[PDB]
């Protein structure tokens, strides 16, 4: 059985083989902006009477 | 005399020269020291688990 053991190991040694390939971020997108207006759509003529 | 003891041997640049030099050899010699025992624990290991296999 020694035999066994060592035959164990190295089965284990050569039989396994795997890849891992691992990448991970926390997206937290935290945005705090407003619509603001910064143009010139159309102008429009208007007087105060 | 009561007692008569050789007290610092020196100098005192030596103080520190010569225990350092003594501590770094005997950090590495005892490093070895480590390897030679793990060796003959591995080989034990090696060994029992043949038994323990058989």
């Amino acid at each position: 059985l020694r035999k066994i053991r060592a035959a164990q190991n190295i089965s284990k040694t050569i039989a396994t083989s795997q890849n891992r390939i691992y990448l991970t971020a926390d997206n937290l997108v935290l945005n705090l902006q407003d619509e603001s207006f910064t143009r010139g759509s159309d102008s429009l003529i208007k007087g105060k009477k | 005399l009561d007692d008569v003891s050789l007290t610092h041997l020196t100098f005192g640049k030596e103080f520190t020269e010569a225990v350092e030099a003594k501590q770094v050899a005997q950090q590495e010699a005892e490093r070895a020291r480590f390897v030679v025992e793990k060796a003959e624990q591995q080989k034990k290991a090696a060994i029992i688990s043949a038994e323990g296999d058989s």
